[PDB]
């Protein structure tokens, strides 16, 4: 009934950084998953919305194609593999939960986030 | 076919030469407080808003609906002269869309506001060494007011959930606060006399405007110089026909 | 303040034919020794018009206003001072006024502390005097104010040989309020019906209020014993 | 569009001020708004649904409303504990991208 | 028609000094008094304005709170008090007449001054 | 502002010497300027009024006028009594304090 993140550190720019958080609690096939990035000293930017099961994905304009996400059901892991890291890509990621079979509405509580710096 | 073309050219409607009493609502000694701002629907005379460069520190001169270059040429209808004395820091939040302690509880402007505001320094004129505790503003109220609304009531604010009536004390605060104005205060804290206009080109027929231009008199010439007026060309001569006092044209 | 004068009653008003009155100058664009046709608001020829008479007779009736009204007050005593163009008169809607007392010609179109029937006339009965003077405690919502030349009025009054004849035309077009008048202080006859004759009406004033009015009154200027002069209006 | 926000929100303990997000057309007047408060050192927490009801339960001293293309939140009974950063989130539906856009940044003092 | 001063001696550091200068001639209750101090190696700086009667004074930013000012009409002594005296404040204090009920204007001739040293 | 003045004005008797006080914005442009003469051993005196006339009586050889954002004083006919120093005074109307910031300090030989 909670989500915890994974540990990481500083990486070289222009490389691939693996980020993940687990998922547990209620049933899995009928609850959408949100991920959102937040920069310190500013407002957060919305990252992605994911449908489990078939693993449907959608991405924003500023991150279309330059970021890759994967998902699974039995192991219940949610991966991104960041590439092309700038000084803009130093922020904290959060993985979330949605209403279920709908991407409009209130946001269920996030995790503890993952900080990434270059 | 040949034809003669006119030389100096204009058309004849403007004939005004009217007096316009002003510079007393603009350069007075006694002025209204923050919440005591009064309305003067000015419909008296020409009211030339462009000849205002005698006083140098007119730092607030921006206008949104109309430009100052094309200000005194069109006609407005029911312009409002609203004057109040505030600090120099509150001048920047008079513009619509701003937020502050005066933009929600004392006097606020609509988002479709027509007109602009004129402000200038008045510290030497409005600041005594002992202070001038006569201009006061209200910070506490039950709810935010509508734009163009005056509040006069000085009832004790019930900030807390305790029953008090009349007598102040704990959680019963006085809403009206007197300004602490001194001549040694810095920029933005000095008393600044502030005047704002609201042209409001709606409803009634237009009443307040004046071009007030003038030209010369050259009899019997193929020109059109005519007191900068209403359309129509030709030549101008002397005619001996008689008019009644209310007659204008022929 | 409000007074329960009450005694609301109605009388059958006499009807008299108005022959050729109410012709005024249409526009301020002119011409000489010609004939021209205008499609405007006029008083139709040989029509009929009510006749209100003042003797123990009191009359400030309710009169409906629609698209301009013509008045013809024939009088020597000069009781009539103005007209109130108000439909509610409870200080929520704007009402007109024509009051200039002695020398000040200020006209204030405003909402005072006026009741349903705020009288403005007489004093010690028959004499001519101010309307309880102080009529409002303070101004709350005032709209229009205008001072002009004082109208031709005669002090006190005289009964018989009604010299004064005030013809008026009131119009309200697209917010503009137009007053037309031909003040002719020359008649020595019996009052009776309308006099036979023709006379144009020049404009005097135009006022840009911007409101519409459909209801008006008149401002004729103790319990036992009433003495008043004779008057008539149309 | 961009969801302009005031840089800060002044306040003193024991009074009421309003914090507002001003947005463009088809961003606030079209879809609902979401208010968020970021306590220092903690994960952010939801505080309101669409501004007609409380999600689980909060004292009613905080009141949210909409006006035209803007949203507002009036707060009263200010404490030193509640000094935090306020954010607003909305569905944008703009040209070339329709993500969950956020506001600017404000600080409560 | 002239202003006379008082005397002073060497004072302990971090103390309070009091200067009163008698004024004769013009009207005492309708004339502002400017208080200045003159130091060697520098010029004079304004530090207090005296409104007679109520004693309403508008001090400068660097002279607010540290200066105690008292004005009267019966004793006709303008009391000035300075706190936290150091070696920097060793100067000759001058009290001068002003326009009267108006700050801007010329300066009346000054007194002989009172020298304070620490 | 600071109202800088040259430290000394070297000159000879019978020669006209000009001293210049450099001001800033909103000090010389709108505010009137005063020239004061500090005498050794006696009280300072009102040397001159606003730059048109004399305080009580002086020859017109003492000249003083402002220009732009600065002021100047030309003194001729130097004698032994004229050996003194001068100061420039102007209203400040500055940020956080509106006292009387005077000029610097000169030296006449
Ligand atoms: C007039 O009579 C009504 C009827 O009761 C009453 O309510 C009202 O107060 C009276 N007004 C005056 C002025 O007598
Ligand atoms: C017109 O006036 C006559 C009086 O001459 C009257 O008998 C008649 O009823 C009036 N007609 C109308 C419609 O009022
Ligand atoms: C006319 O107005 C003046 C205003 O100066 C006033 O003094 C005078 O009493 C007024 N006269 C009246 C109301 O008859
Ligand atoms: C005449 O005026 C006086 C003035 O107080 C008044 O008491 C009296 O009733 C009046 N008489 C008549 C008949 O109006």
């Amino acid at each position: 009934v909670q989500l915890v993140q994974s540990g990481a550190e500083v990486k070289k720019p222009g490389a691939s950084v693996k980020v993940s958080c687990k998922a547990s609690g209620y049933t899995f096939s009928s609850y959408y998953i949100h991920w959102v990035r937040q920069a310190p000293g500013q407002g957060p930017e919305w990252m992605a919305i994911i449908n489990p099961g078939d693993g449907g994905a959608s991405y924003a304009q500023k991150f279309q194609g330059r970021v890759t996400l994967t998902r699974d059901t039995s192991t219940s892991t949610l991966y991104m593999e960041l590439s092309s890291l700038r000084s803009e890509d130093t922020a904290v990621y959060y993985c979330a939960r949605a209403e279920g079979s709908s991407w409009l509405g209130w946001f269920d509580p996030w995790g503890q986030g993952t900080l990434v710096t270059v | 076919n040949f034809r003669v073309q006119p030389t100096e050219s204009i058309v004849r409607f403007p004939n005004i030469t009217n007096l316009c009493p002003f510079d007393e609502v603009f350069n007075a000694t006694r002025f209204a407080s923050v919440y005591a701002w009064n309305r003067k629907r000015i419909s008296n005379c020409v009211a030339d808003y462009s000849v205002l460069y005698n006083l140098a520190p007119f730092f607030t001169f921006k206008c949104y609906g109309v430009s100052p270059t094309k200000l005194n040429d069109l006609c407005f209808t029911n312009v409002y002269a609203d004057s109040f004395v505030i600090r120099g820091d509150e001048v920047r939040q008079i513009a619509p869309g701003q937020t502050g302690n005066i933009a929600d509880y004392n006097y606020k402007l609509p988002d479709d506001f027509t007109g602009c505001v004129i402000a200038w320094n008045s510290n030497k004129l409005d600041s005594k060494v002992s202070g001038n505790y006569n201009y006061l503003y209200r910070l506490f109220r039950k709810s935010n007011l509508k734009p163009f609304e005056r509040d006069i009531s000085t009832e004790i604010y019930q900030a807390g959930n305790k029953p008090c009536n009349g007598v102040a004390g704990f959680n019963c605060y006085f809403p009206l606060r007197s300004y602490s104005f001194r001549p040694t205060y810095g920029v933005g804290h000095q008393p600044y006399r502030v005047v704002v206009l609201s042209f409001e080109l709606l409803h009634a027929p237009a009443t307040v405007c004046g071009p007030k231009k003038s030209t010369n008199l050259v009899k019997n010439k193929c020109v059109n110089f005519n007191f900068n007026g209403l359309k129509g060309t030709g030549v101008l001569t002397e005619s001996n026909k008689k008019f009644l006092p209310f007659q204008q044209f022929g | 303040q409000c007074v329960n004068l009450t005694t609301r009653t109605q009388l059958p008003p006499a009807y008299t034919n108005s022959f050729t009155r109410g012709v005024y100058y249409p526009d301020k664009v002119f011409r000489s020794s010609v004939l021209h046709s205008t499609q405007d608001l006029f008083l139709p020829f040989f029509s009929n018009v009510t006749w209100f008479h003042v003797i123990k007779r009191f009359d400030n009736p309710v009169l409906p206003f629609n698209d301009g009204v013509y008045f013809a007050s024939i009088e020597k005593s000069n009781i009539i001072r103005g007209w109130i163009f108000g439909t509610t008169l409870d200080s929520k809607t704007q009402s007109l006024l024509i009051v200039n007392n002695a020398t000040n010609v200020v006209i204030k179109v405003c909402e005072f502390q006026f009741c349903n029937d705020p009288f403005l006339d007489h004093k010690n009965n028959k004499s001519w005097m101010e309307s309880e003077f102080r009529v409002y405690s303070s101004a709350n919502n005032c709209t229009f104010e205008y001072v002009s030349q004082p109208f031709l009025m005669d002090l006190e009054g005289k009964q018989g040989n009604f010299k004064n004849l005030r013809e008026f035309v009131f119009k309200n077009i697209d917010g503009y309020f137009k007053i037309y008048s031909k003040h002719t202080p020359i008649i020595v006859r019996e009052p009776e019906d309308l006099p036979q004759g023709f006379s144009a009406l020049e404009p005097l004033v135009d006022l840009p209020i911007g409101i519409n009015i459909t209801r008006f009154q008149t401002l004729l200027a103790s319990s036992s014993g009433w003495t008043a002069g004779a008057a008539a209006y149309y | 569009s961009v969801l302009t926000q005031p840089p800060s929100a002044s306040g003193t303990p024991g009074q009421r001020v309003t914090i507002s997000c001003s947005g463009s057309s088809s961003n606030i007047g079209s879809n609902y708004v979401y208010w968020y408060q970021q306590l220092p050192g903690t994960a952010p927490k939801l505080l309101i649904y669409r501004n007609n009801q409380r999600p689980s339960g909060v004292p009613d001293r905080f009141s949210g409303s909409r006006s035209g293309t803007s949203a507002s939140l009036a707060i009263s009974g200010l404490r030193s504990e509640d000094e935090a950063d306020y954010y607003c989130a909305a569905w944008d539906d703009g040209l070339s991208g329709s993500g969950w856009v956020f506001g600017g940044g404000t600080k409560l003092t």
